[PDB]
């Protein structure tokens, strides 16, 4: 999720010293709203290097890619550089859509860098199978790994070899369906999209609420400087602030209820990565429907996509 | 005293860990406070009252209401045209910051030794017989010596002044009667003679009138006050652009840093706001140009160390600043000062942001993903493990 | 004042209820984010105290098939220890080591047929084609007890000729 802080002092007061000798008067709650904006982005920062940095070493795909067919040109990184990411994640990135002492803090990984792990990951999927996860990676032609695949899921290695065409028309097939659905079908990134609308929501608010009287007589504390002497100043201004902080303390709390939800999340990211995509997963449904053959993985900006194969009888 | 107290006491110990701490926060304030209200335009007409050649009577003292306009009392008071200025109720000075509803401006002509009658809680024959005035008004009585505008040759006969009634007059009252005077042998009946006088006299001035003997006109501004229509005075100031500045644009105040727009506003339009209703445009009223309000720089500030333990060395990162406004290296996630930039690769150390690491003098990088090896892949080639390995790991989890 | 007792050793009730009044509530605030707070953690350390057992219950009481779930490697087994607050799995996994190529060969084309490794993988040092297991290099003679036949070899992509040794006829005679 978007990484926030909040200066509590500016966000409340807004340059006014008088407010701020209230507010400390008040306690040290901007201390604990700071630390757990903190925490909770250092998490943040935290999902993503768990989900994505499982493999140390950068694989690179052969300049000579013959895979038996197989065409992994629309998720493999394209030498035009944009960005270096694979048309599907081009795809994916251009599907969504993105002053009161509310920074946002950018991400430790950039979007380049992600995607140039999601490419190192990838290319050590095609070469070596799940042996790259395991320790060292160990090339194989990929005919073979796919009839070890076939193998593991409960089908003979002649099923594959007798069917390598077909199969491989097949796996393109279903990679350009996906291309085109990811391209005219809009609503496929949801559950991202929806992420990035709870937070700039949540946001929108709390600015939002920045602007409500609180029971004062104006929510502006520079005119209640201006109108008023200390006595009632200081009265309106401790009822301002009353208002202001539960508003905080409410979004940091409502921030972290998310920020565990999307942890959750991410550490089944995690998971899928570690079991689909460095290996074959026997577990019914994980790794997509049908029997699992394999998954890609793929960037997003706030997420990630795995494409898996499967097999289907029919 | 220097960072890395600062963050001494924000952890609250004097033993620090090797990382990066977010200490303080850094603001910029306003420089230069600027007042701008529109080209320069309705103001009272108190020369028609001060100038106006003709005065009534003492005891016909002429009344005026001036309302829906702007006064400035600083030409009047700073004239020095005038020997009297007594304002009561609020200051001489500072009448600028004050609106009222209504004022009631109340014109005569008396002589000078008669000056001093005007103020509240007197008595003379001028305010009990002419012009009687509320011992509580709030306003001011400003008059000056007028020989030259009322003295005549042979004298000047047409002001007259009121002797004897009986009563006495209430507060605000004009009285006209020309009624005879009785003062005692049976009712005058529209009838003189013994013990009927005529009830007013006449001051006749002269152009060789003595001080206290020359005329003076006198003049008495009452505020009243209970939607105020007249304020005060709109000298605006100089527009500053490109730095923190405390401006006030017709009410509108605020702080920033204003900036030429390429935005068009309409011409009904004076001020526009971004999404969540906060100033981001203003139109300046003297020249109505159009300047973007950008909130003039602030952010926070981290401190990266290597630990006290290893090195009392420090840096300071400004988040989201340009410091050219404040080995100062610059980066997405703010500027970096005290850290050398190296071009080399290492693993992350310290980790800044958009990709920029630290590391220990403290060397700014851009952090390296990992050893990067292509695999020799080969569609007939396939690589097994000889030897193997009993790795034994530690997973630690908490459970309560 | 903070000390509720100079607030009744300074006022009488009316003014007294009133500051009183504002401290609770102050503190009933700060109690009620206490423990909102707590709660939250509690539902966190929860969440780590089900993985938490999960692992027990398939790392320690049984061999995990779930790639790094119970430590980086090909699990063997684990261990747990007791921790002030959790718990520590020391866990054994096996990882190779001292790779070694080798050409493959999907199958084997013998008397016009196709030869499939039962459970291996066919590899050849220079010259010689042997069908090892995948996880350690062993390798060993080609054999129609380690590899099955299915159909001719006309349609496998990269099938590579060599001799399948029959293990009766030496038998027979
Ligand atoms: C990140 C950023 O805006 N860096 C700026 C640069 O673009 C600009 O040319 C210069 C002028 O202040 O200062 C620095
Ligand atoms: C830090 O300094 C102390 C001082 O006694 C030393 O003993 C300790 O080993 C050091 N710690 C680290 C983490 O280097
Ligand atoms: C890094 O250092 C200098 C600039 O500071 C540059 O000339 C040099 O070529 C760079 N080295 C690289 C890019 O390897
Ligand atoms: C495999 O690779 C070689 C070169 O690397 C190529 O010439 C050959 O046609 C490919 N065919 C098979 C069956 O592996």
């Amino acid at each position: 999720m978007t990484k926030t802080s909040v200066d509590c002092t500016m966000y409340i007061c807004g340059d006014s010293t008088e407010c701020s000798n209230l507010l400390l008067q008040y306690g040290s709650f901007c201390t604990q709203l700071n630390r757990a904006l903190t925490g909770i982005a250092v998490e943040q920062d935290k999902n993503t290097q768990e989900v994505f940095a499982q493999v140390k070493q950068i694989y690179k795909t052969p300049p000579i890619k013959d895979f038996g067919g197989f065409n992994f040109s629309q998720i493999l990184p394209d030498p035009s550089k944009p960005s270096k990411r694979s048309f599907i994640e081009d795809l994916l990135f251009n599907k969504v859509t993105l002053f009161n002492g509310l920074t946002v803090l950018p991400p430790l990984l950039t979007d380049e860098m992600i995607a140039q792990y999601t490419s190192a990951l990838l290319a050590g999927t095609i070469t070596s199978g799940w042996t790259f996860g395991a320790g060292a990676a160990l090339q194989i032609p990929f005919a073979m790994q796919m009839a070890y695949r076939f193998n593991g899921i409960g089908v003979t290695q002649n099923v594959l070899y007798e069917n390598q065409k077909l199969i491989a028309n097949q796996f393109n097939s279903a990679i350009g369906k996906i291309q085109d659905s990811l391209s005219s079908t809009p609503s496929a990134l949801g559950k991202l999209q929806d992420v990035v609308n709870q937070n700039a929501q949540a946001l929108n608010t709390l600015v939002k609420q920045l602007s409500s009287n609180f029971g004062a007589i104006s929510s502006v504390l520079n005119d209640i400087l201006s109108r008023l002497d200390p006595p009632e100043a200081e009265v309106q201004i401790d009822r301002l602030i009353t208002g202001r902080l539960q508003s905080l303390q409410t979004y940091v709390t409502q921030q972290l209820i998310r920020a565990a939800e999307i942890r959750a999340s991410a550490n089944l990211a995690a998971t899928k990565m570690s079991e689909c995509v460095l290996g074959q997963s026997k577990r019914v449904d994980f790794c997509g429907k049908g029997y699992h053959l394999m998954s890609f993985p793929q960037s997003a900006p706030h997420g990630v996509v795995f494409l898996h194969v499967t097999y289907v009888p029919a | 005293l220097d960072p890395l107290s600062e963050t001494k006491c924000t952890l609250k110990s004097f033993t620090v860990e090797k990382g990066i701490y977010q200490t303080s926060n850094f603001r910029v304030q306003p420089t230069e406070s600027i007042v701008r209200f529109p080209n320069i335009t309705n103001l009272c007409p108190f020369g028609e009252v001060f100038n106006a050649t003709r005065f009534a009577s003492v005891y016909a003292w002429n009344r005026k209401r001036i309302s829906n306009c702007v006064a400035d009392y600083s030409v009047l008071y700073n004239s020095a045209s005038f020997s009297t200025f007594k304002c009561y109720g609020v200051s001489p000075t500072k009448l600028n910051d004050l609106c009222f509803t209504n004022v009631y401006a109340d014109s005569f002509v008396i002589r000078g030794d008669e000056v001093r009658q005007i103020a509240p809680g007197q008595t003379g024959k001028i305010a009990d017989y002419n012009y009687k005035l509320p011992d509580d008004f709030t306003g001011c009585v400003i008059a000056w010596n007028s020989n030259n505008l009322d003295s005549k040759v042979g004298g000047n006969y047409n002001y007259l002044y009121r002797l004897f009634r009986k009563s006495n007059l209430k507060p605000f009252e004009r009285d006209i009667s020309t009624e005879i005077y009785q003062a005692g042998s049976t009712p005058c009946n529209g009838v003189e003679g013994f013990n009927c006088y005529f009830p007013l006299q006449s001051y006749g001035f002269q152009p060789t009138n003595g001080v206290g003997y020359q005329p003076y006109r006198v003049v008495v501004l009452s505020f009243e006050l209970l939607p105020a229509t007249v304020c005060g005075p709109k000298k605006s100031t100089n527009l500053v652009k490109n730095k923190c500045v405390n401006f006030n644009f017709n009410g509108l105040t605020g702080t920033g840093v204003l900036t030429e727009s390429n935005k068009k506003f309409l011409p009904f339009q004076q001020f526009g706001r971004d999404i969540a209703d906060t100033t981001d445009a203003v139109r300046d009223p003297q020249t109505l140009e159009i300047l973007d309000i950008t909130p003039c720089s602030f952010g926070g500030v981290s401190v990266i160390t290597p630990g006290t333990n290893t090195s009392n060395q420090v840096a300071v990162l400004y988040q989201d600043v340009n410091c050219t406004e404040v080995n100062v290296f610059q980066t997405r996630a703010g500027c970096l000062i005290g850290a050398e930039h190296v071009n080399n690769s290492y693993e992350c150390d310290i980790p800044i942001g958009a990709g920029i690491c630290a590391s220990y003098s403290i060397i700014a990088y851009t952090m390296s993903l990992g050893a990067e090896n292509s695999v020799a892949y080969s569609n007939n080639s396939i690589a097994i493990p000889t030897n193997f390995t009993i790795s034994v790991t530690t997973e630690i989890l908490p459970v309560s | 004042s903070s000390v509720l007792n100079d607030i009744l050793s300074r006022l009488d009730p009316p003014e007294a209820e009133v500051q009183i009044d504002r401290l609770i509530t102050g503190r009933l605030q700060s109690l009620q984010t206490y423990v909102t707070q707590q709660l939250i953690r509690a539902a966190e350390i929860r969440a780590s105290a089900n993985l938490a057992a999960t692992k027990m219950s398939e790392c320690v009481l049984g061999q995990s098939k779930r790639v790094d779930f119970c430590g980086k490697g090909y699990h063997l087994m684990s261990f747990p220890q007791s921790a002030p607050h959790g718990v520590v799995f020391l866990h054994v996994t096996y990882v190779p080591a001292q790779e070694k190529n080798f050409t493959t060969a999907p199958a084997i084309c013998h008397d016009g047929k196709a030869h499939f490794p039962r459970e291996g993988v066919f590899v050849s040092n220079g010259t010689h084609w042997f069908v090892t297991q995948r996880n350690f290099y062993e390798p060993q003679i080609i054999t129609t007890d380690n590899t099955f036949v299915s159909g001719n070899c006309d349609v496998v992509i990269g099938i590579v000729n060599n001799t399948v040794y029959d293990p009766l006829q030496p038998e027979l005679d």
